[PDB]
């Protein structure tokens, strides 16, 4: 299982930064990790790829990275529109396609 | 597999081909545990011992020497593709060649034959250690060098030691012949249990797994090995396993002969120069112009995406009504009625023109039929044989459907411009009309 | 026209220092290997140095080696000779010249071009 | 034995002159060739072992290479102190023959 | 630091007994072969034989073997070299010199030779 | 050999080569029996035998997994030797890979290490055992392999093994590094002892008997092999090799250098394209415009006629009139004047226009003479070298009869044509008038 | 190293290259004394030694009968350099054919391994024995080999004799497949001691001395192998080696890729046909058209004489504003706007048309930027990537000086002629205006 | 050192011939041998390059030749104009270039 923090929070324009703690079956397995940002009553929207690549027509002010085990998404400039659930996603060499939990942000 | 027949310009497409095309590279580095040779000294005389010793020796010193270096769309594409696997190999080398990242890397492989390392420049290389040469030196051969005698009458010793040694001077006549990067992954930079367990820790799909264990012939030959260095008495090398990371996918192939016509007796010849494996690539059509990059294994052909050159989507209308699209299809056009078979998988393509006569036959029946002037399409089916004059083609046996996309041909339909009319790799507008 | 122009040679005091200049014009400089020649008056020819065409490499002859520096400016389109501790025995014309080589048989260069060369008198 | 011829016998040279000297094997010795300085009055020092290495403190003006049966070592740029007397040795097999000795002033 | 002092200078006459010796110091002298070397005045150097200390194992030179005879004494650190009878030919500088390593046979550290002078 | 320099259009024609033309292909299929060998296991520990037998069966288990996978004139004609080849192969050996013939050609060659067996399409195989090995691993080595120890002091045996298995060993490298075809036959496929066999078993003349006898590594390089299977633990493969249908017919070869003139200072050429080997095949003119198959010998040159293209029999008449003739004789034409030698065989073409300074020499002489600038011919009796500034090109020093054909040069008597006045690969009379 | 990107025709140049280029052979005459092998037979039966000598003396008899027989500028310059290098290897082989010339050869290799020799044509070949399977034969074999009945006890006889003949079975190997001339210098052809030797021969300045033997696997890679023949029992081979006779010149390379722009929507490009490797030699420039004739390693591209053509010294006009340079730049142009990354040696040049997304990305960050579309220079300090829509080019993390020589693209800033849009391989001005 | 007679001499007409013996270390090396005219109060001038290659601009009547460790110029019809010293030169495989002493020609 890739498991994250429950929820995050913070004021206006902080920085909240959300893990994606995954294990040696998938983030360990070389497999690279996806975010996605699902706001309430929608399909998913792709945030990240590829650890840190962004799609055209997401802001600048997200941002992520891997390491070891584990990824992090890093919303710089966390604002109103961010209040959302995020998902990682990576594969796993069992399961295959793996979410994480899930985080919702609070703004 | 299926092949449309198109009449209107005297070009098979071949469809149903699936698709493998290489879109990154796993490293796995090689530790070649080449041992402590360069601390036993054979001194009395000549013998067995002290000849094998010498080429391990006299190898492993040359080895230290060697290094690497730490529009007609075909030479175009080839000339990238091998540009861009050196550069992409190289890259990884030149993090591996830090000597806080070898020692790394030799340090996991302590305890184990395997190790899987992160380097510090991000990427996570696969590490193995070949040991069987330093086994054997450390404890067969250092016992029998005894105080630098070594004409010892024990032959099994001697013979031994040039079976152990075998696969190390392999590896450095092909690191030293190509300069450090050899063109192919040979049994001796990665022998076949070390590519299916390479192989078995990419980090891929299942299904290329599979597919990869299957095609490993494939994996091996697209992959290409770097030296690293030697290091200690390691030498370090590694190899680039090829990443399928598009399969299944639609691929087709398009051959072409000289389509031409008698004009007041003039050959109007034309012919299609958008020859060659096409395929769509996460939702674009992607041309692979040198015939290095692409080859079959039944369905699925293996091709390159660094090789591949991206076509509009509208280019699949030259296959359709190439008289009439306003894509411009790339045609050459002249004078001279080249005639030719151009054999499809399922069939043969038979341009015969004035001159040469040309008719089809089988083993059993002798001449089934002359064929007419102009361009023919003979499945597999109708003959066995095609024959140019005196020239015989066999015809490739293989069961597929076969199908003709009837058209007048834009060499008959169409008027040639009265000048230049010999264009060469030009819109076909340029040559007609 | 293809020109070699030497100057700067006069006279100097022994153990006196001198720097020999030899523009080049009317040719691709930056292509050519460059060497120096002196001929002490009246007697033969005496090779003094080369530099390769873009300073890759620089000789001298066992009189020279030390006591010269040959450099080139491929920009400048200039040849330099450095030369210190002049003796006595260093007084004569230097010539610059262009060298050339085919490499068929053997790479011995030749002298193609010459400047009309400089004097350099070193005496008190 | 292996004999080691050695040349020249002599040399002179001035200061920064790259001085060489050639040591020639009777018989294939691979690359089994150490170099050694004697000063006068001195026991002898090793400056170059299997043919081209630098042993440790060496001036990085010593130099060697060759082999099979042909040796070469170069004094990149002499200095005042590498007057003195030059063997080779071959190690490649007992009895562990030093050459002539080449002696540079 | 590794040094080998020598004997000494030693005179004798022709048949006389005469052992050099080798002080080793600053190594662990059982690890190392120590080899002899001769040097006749002025002339090249001669490898004459090497012992192994661990065991006392020697190679000679044939131009030497049963005239010389070379020993240790392991419990000093100290390789002798020993002549039955002293031709007066053998009068040379004598270095005793350690070999570097079992593989790469060049001698590293040598004594300061002992002169042999042998007349009468 | 017989040489006109063409003087109108700065080309030679040399004359008086002897075709031999590759115009089928003979089967021979072997049997290379590897013998008992997966009945044979060392069990005590490493051994010398077990080391060579464990490459043996490993190989052999490694081969089981190997199969097959079954205008600018130059790219169209090789492309379809090199399919018509294989296609040819293959579709023989999809007859034998059949067990109602693996299993007669296996019969017939019981007690005879030579059978000529017709398969079911009727092709009539040469059939070939190899038994060596067998013979080796069925009298001795199961022999001394008691209940699996085999760490045995019969140190004979071991070495004995591993030269036996050699052939075999590299019989398996070559199959499964070429995927099951090999480009051509090693002396591991075929032995020079079995290709005498082989030529001398042809259905074929007694001139092409004698001439194949003599030639016999062109009929090892223009043969390939392809791989049948693994039946029991017999490998069967077969060699492909040519059958010269066509020989003794004339050939000739065509170099040309550009032909440029200052027509009002600024230069015009013309490249004559129709470069290369061209042969009389049963009364057609055929051209051969790959530089990979056709090859000389001696007066004998050796092509394949499926690399063939057929010309009109008119074509020769830009040998004669190319200013004059109707024939559509192709050339390249424009600005920029190249120099360069072109080295036939019985000497040198050596364009040399404003610019470069040429001159001819001779070792004996030196310099003999500074060319005159345009296109000049050099026999290789006027001089032993031709320069070209710092450049040197040795002549060939070959005997032969040289002529000049005489004409004032198509490029200085014609206008060129104002635009494009660069065309590529065109009929001459599109660059001029 | 340097690297002007050329913005107005889409091509970088990158300058500060140094030459070393062929221009003669030295040769080195090897006779490899195979020994008194064809007074050995071993008749008693099987046996090591029988198999060994039987292989020998078939290889040399074998052997004996093997023998020698004696514009688009990039297949001109290979042809030509190609057949260069073979005149002038053959023009001294038969030279030392003679046997008056051989017998000398042979004859100052009596009393030494090594001999230098002028043949009575003039050459000055060093010539080399090698002699350890003569030595072998001789001193070990007969005596060994006996009244026959070589079935020996003593296999130490047999292993041996399998080490001292791989040599020669080696290069017997060679010179047959290769029917008497290699490709490449083997091991087995000169060993790395006999190189060194023969470079430290060489008549030739100390820089190239130092280069060569620093460089000395380009040396054997340039270089190559004639069979002279086989005299009694010595094979006499030559190894023709490269002589370097122009070094440290100023070198070049230009790449380009297709510089497209948009009128009315309609796509007009062009792309630079001069690309390649260029030199100053001895005052001349030089071109280099065809990939196989250069190499580089750091700073030196080794290329060859021979295949280099002359371009007039104002061609470096096509470097600087080509817009308005009255020499005529080669360039093709076309409506048809391929998208590719062109790797330069210190970035890449990115063609992006309508179409493919293009970015670049560092491995560190992800995407850096969206390139626009139209052709782009990325320097390798910008990104460490390149993507064309899926496919990712890896940058050469190479150190130098990026420069841009701005202008406005000539395909933005003229109009392309109406007819012929499409032309391939010509002068700028027939595309434009 | 290559060495030259010091003077020849012959009355117009005569063919004079100059030798320039060198040694193993130079033109018996391999090095090839050129030839330098120097006219009084001049630069040298280029006769022969390459044993006997003769440079646009010199008459056709220097001629030269290499043959072992020695080359010779033959001034065949000798002439006023030939006043001149004559210096070979080579290359020496320790020394590099090396000129000859030099050969006055008196006519
Ligand atoms: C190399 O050395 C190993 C370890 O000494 C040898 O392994 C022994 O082989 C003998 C064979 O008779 C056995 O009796 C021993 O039990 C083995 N193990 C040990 C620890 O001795 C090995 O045979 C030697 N030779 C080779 C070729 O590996
Ligand atoms: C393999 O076995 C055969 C026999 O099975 C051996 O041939 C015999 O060898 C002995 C000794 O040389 C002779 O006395 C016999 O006459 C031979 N023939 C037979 C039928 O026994 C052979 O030597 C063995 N080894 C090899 C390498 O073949
Ligand atoms: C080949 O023959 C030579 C010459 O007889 C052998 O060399 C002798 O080997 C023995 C044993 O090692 C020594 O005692 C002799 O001193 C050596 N020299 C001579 C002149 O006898 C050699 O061993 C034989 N075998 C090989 C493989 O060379
Ligand atoms: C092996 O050689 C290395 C070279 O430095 C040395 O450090 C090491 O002690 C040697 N080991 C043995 C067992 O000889
Ligand atoms: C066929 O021709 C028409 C008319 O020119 C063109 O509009 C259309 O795109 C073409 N269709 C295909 C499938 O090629
Ligand atoms: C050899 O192996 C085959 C396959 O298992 C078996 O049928 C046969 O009996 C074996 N023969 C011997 C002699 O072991
Ligand atoms: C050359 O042309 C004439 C007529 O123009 C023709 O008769 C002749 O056959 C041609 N040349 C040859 C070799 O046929
Ligand atoms: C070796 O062979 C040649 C030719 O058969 C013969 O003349 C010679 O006498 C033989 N020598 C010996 C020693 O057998
Ligand atoms: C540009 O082209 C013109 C053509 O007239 C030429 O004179 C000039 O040297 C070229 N280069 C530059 C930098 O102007």
């Amino acid at each position: 299982v890739v498991t994250q923090p429950p929820s995050v929070s913070g004021a206006p324009g902080q920085r909240v930064t959300i893990s994606c703690t995954g294990s040696s079956s998938n983030i360990g397995a070389g497999y690279d990790v996806h975010w996605y940002q699902q706001l309430p009553g929608t399909a998913p929207k792709l945030l990240i790829y590829d650890n840190n690549n962004r799609p055209s027509g997401v802001p600048d002010r997200f941002s992520a990275s891997k390491s070891g085990t584990s990824a992090s998404l890093a919303i710089t400039g966390l604002q109103a529109e961010d209040e959302a659930d995020y998902y990682c996603q990576s594969y796993d060499r069992s399961l295959s396609g793996v979410f994480g939990t899930g985080t919702k942000v609070t703004v | 597999l299926k092949e449309s027949y198109l009449e209107e310009s005297c070009s098979t497409i071949t469809e149903g081909y699936l698709s493998v095309l290489r879109t990154g590279w796993y490293t796995n580095v090689f530790t070649l545990e080449v041992g402590d040779v360069e601390n036993l000294t054979c001194a009395d005389g000549p013998s067995l011992i002290k000849t094998e010793l010498d080429l391990t020796k006299s190898a492993l010193r040359e080895l230290r020497t060697v290094s690497a270096d730490q529009f007609v769309l075909g030479a175009i594409a080839c000339g990238v593709a091998t540009a861009a696997a050196v550069t992409a190999g190289v890259a990884i080398a030149k993090c591996i060649r830090l000597e806080s990242e070898v020692t790394a890397i030799k340090n996991c492989l302590k305890k184990t034959n395997e190790c899987v390392s992160t380097l510090g420049c991000g990427v996570r290389v696969l590490a193995t250690a070949v040991r069987e040469l330093k086994d054997f030196v450390s404890k067969n051969l250092t016992r029998a060098i005894n105080k630098n005698k070594c004409d010892i009458p024990d032959l099994k010793m001697a013979v031994s030691f040039s079976q152990f040694n075998r696969r190390f001077l392999n590896v450095v006549r092909q690191f030293s012949d190509n300069a450090g990067i050899t063109p192919a992954i040979s049994k001796d930079l990665m022998t076949d249990a070390e590519l299916a367990r390479a192989i078995s820790n990419m980090p891929t799909s299942a299904g290329q797994i599979k597919l990869m264990l299957e095609n490993r012939a494939m994996v091996r030959r697209k992959g290409f090995g770097i030296l690293i260095g030697v290091y200690g008495s390691s030498v370090i090398y590694m190899v680039q396993l090829p990443i399928f990371g598009v399969i299944d996918t639609p691929c087709w192939i398009v051959k072409a002969a000289p389509s031409c016509s008698e004009k007041k007796g003039n050959y109007a010849c034309l012919l299609r120069e958008d020859q060659g494996w096409y395929c769509q690539n996460a939702g674009s059509t992607v041309y692979y112009p040198c015939e290095k990059d692409c080859e079959t294994r039944g369905d699925h052909v293996f091709c390159d995406t660094a090789a591949g050159i991206n076509v509009a989507e509208q280019s699949k209308e030259c296959n359709i009504n190439i008289s009439t699209t306003n894509y411009p299809c790339k045609v050459s056009c002249g004078r001279h009625p080249i005639s030719m078979v151009a054999l499809s998988p399922l069939g043969a393509l038979v341009a015969c023109y004035k001159g040469v006569s040309c008719s089809i036959g089988s083993n059993r029946v002798g001449i089934i039929k002359q064929l007419n002037k102009g361009c023919s399409y003979i499945t597999n089916q109708d003959a066995d044989t095609v024959t140019i004059d005196n020239t015989v083609y066999q015809l490739s046996k293989v069961e597929g459907e076969q199908h003709v996309i009837k058209g007048r041909p834009v060499s008959s339909s169409f008027d040639p411009v009265k000048f230049p009319q010999d264009q060469f790799n030009v819109a076909l507008d340029q040559c007609f009309e | 026209e293809v020109q070699l122009v030497e100057s700067g040679g006069g006279l100097v005091k022994p153990g006196g220092s001198l720097r020999l200049s030899c523009a080049a014009s009317g040719f691709t400089f930056s292509s050519y290997s460059m060497n120096w020649v002196r001929q002490a008056p009246g007697k033969g020819l005496e090779w003094v140095s080369s530099i390769s065409a873009s300073s890759s490499y620089s000789d001298y002859a066992d009189s020279a080696k030390g006591r010269f520096t040959i450099s080139r400016d491929n920009a400048k389109t200039s040849l330099f000779l450095q030369m210190n501790s002049l003796r006595a025995e260093d007084t004569a014309i230097y010539f610059c010249a262009r060298a050339r080589a085919t490499g068929y048989s053997s790479i011995t260069p030749y002298f193609d071009i010459w400047g009309q060369g400089t004097l350099v008198t070193v005496s008190s | 034995d292996i004999q080691m011829t050695q040349s020249p016998s002599s040399l002179s040279a001035s200061v920064g002159d790259r001085v060489t000297i050639t040591c020639q094997a009777s018989q294939g010795i691979n690359y089994y060739l150490n170099w050694y300085q004697q000063k006068p009055g001195k026991a002898p020092k090793v400056l170059i072992y299997d043919a081209s290495d630098l042993e440790t403190g060496v001036p990085s003006r010593f130099s060697g290479g060759g082999s099979g049966t042909h040796f070469t070592f170069t004094i990149s740029s002499l200095q005042t102190e590498d007057i003195g007397t030059y063997y080779c040795q071959q190690y490649d097999n007992l009895p562990f023959t030093f050459g002539q000795g080449t002696r540079l002033e | 630091e590794v040094q080998l002092v020598q004997s000494g200078a030693e005179v004798k006459k022709p048949g006389e007994s005469l052992r050099i010796s080798c002080k080793s110091s600053g190594y662990t002298f059982t690890t190392y072969w120590i080899t002899w070397v001769r040097q006749m005045p002025g002339k090249g150097l001669e490898w004459m034989g090497r012992i192994d200390p661990s065991d006392s194992y020697t190679d000679y030179s044939p131009s030497f073997k049963g005239h010389v005879t070379i020993s240790v004494d392991k419990s000093i650190n100290t390789a002798y070299l020993q002549w039955g009878s002293l031709k007066s030919s053998d009068t040379a500088i004598f270095y005793c010199a350690r070999q570097a390593s079992s593989g790469k046979i060049y001698f590293d550290y040598w004594g300061q030779g002992t002169l042999v002078t042998v007349s009468s």
